[PDB]
This record gives structure tokens, sequence and C-alpha cells, in this order.
């Protein structure tokens, strides 16, 4: 574990969980991803679920939560997997995020940045420079 | 769907400039 990302998991879950009991259910899940405009159903959800549980229990918790943590780091350039963040990066629908629907996003999953603060995420995703962020872009970004 | 999600913002934030 590193001191930079000493209790980083713990941030993140702290603004999940809300029940006190800290394991995000198909239920917490599911609002999280609502606040961003999607709205689907339990199979949506619990199929999420099997996406990350791996004990049969159905449910996200601690040893998932270190394990998966490794997986999408090492699992970023596959295929869908880049169109998924881009999914969860896009509230509109039309192909590219700028300083559009991502301060939304941010704010309803939890990661604090400020516009300049997105200013500096712009031209780190802006290869082709247009001052945004599209697919083509981030396939390139997501790996390099 | 939002675990993982998070742990990729993370590696799309994390890359040199902004942390
Ligand atoms: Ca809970
Ligand atoms: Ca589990
Ligand atoms: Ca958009
Ligand atoms: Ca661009």
């Amino acid at each position: 574990l590193t001191e930079e990302q000493i209790a980083e998991f713990k941030e993140a879950f702290s603004l999940f969980d809300k029940d006190g009991d800290g394991t995000i259910t198909t239920k917490e899940l599911g609002t999280v991803m609502r606040s961003l405009g999607q709205n689907p159903t339990e199979a949506e959800l619990q199929d999420m679920i099997n996406e990350v549980d791996a004990d049969g229990n159905g449910t996200i918790d601690f040893p998932e939560f270190l394990t998966m943590m490794a997986r999408k780091m090492k699992d970023t350039d596959s295929e869908e997997e880049i169109r998924e963040a881009f999914r969860v990066f896009d509230k509109d629908g039309n192909g590219y995020i700028s300083a559009a629907e991502l301060r939304h996003v941010m704010t309803n999953l939890g990661e604090k940045l400020t516009d300049e603060e997105v200013d500096e995420m712009i031209r780190e995703a802006d290869i082709d420079g247009d001052g945004q962020v599209n697919y083509e872009e981030f396939v390139q970004m997501m790996t390099a | 769907m939002d675990c993982l999600c998070i742990v990729t913002t993370k590696k799309y934030r994390y890359q040199d400039e902004d942390t």
C-alpha cells in the first residue's frame, strides 16, 4: 500500500455507502448511477455487482475492493471498458465532454475538481487540441 | 459499476499534471 493512496479506497467508499455498514449494495450503487442520468432495472444493477463480486456473495466488499482495484488498473486497455468509462463521463450522449457533464459526473461520483482543475484535465486528454475530450482521444489517453 | 469507474477516474486523473 502506498502512503499517497493510504486511504483512497476509504475516501470513495465514504461517499458511496450510507447505512454505515460499509458495503455498497444494489440499491446503494443504483443511486450513484441514477444521479448521473442513468436509470436501469435490478437486472442491470445486479449484473454490475457480478462484474466485481467474485466470492459468490453478490455484493462488493473489501477483498473485491482490493482485487478489482488492481484488475481495472491492468485491464484498462481492453475494449468496451474504454467505452464504459466514457459512458460514465458523458451524460448528453453526443460523443464528447468538456466543462459540460464532466463537472456533474465528479460531483455525483466522488472527486474534487474545480474549473481550473478540470481545465488541466482538458489539456490532459485534448490530443486533437479543440479543448475537449472524445472517444478518439480517451482511447489513447486511457493507456498512454 | 461505481467502484471500477472510480478507479478508472483515478487512472485518468493521475497522469503527471493534475493529481
Ligand atoms: Ca451499505
Ligand atoms: Ca463479494
Ligand atoms: Ca457529452
Ligand atoms: Ca479534444
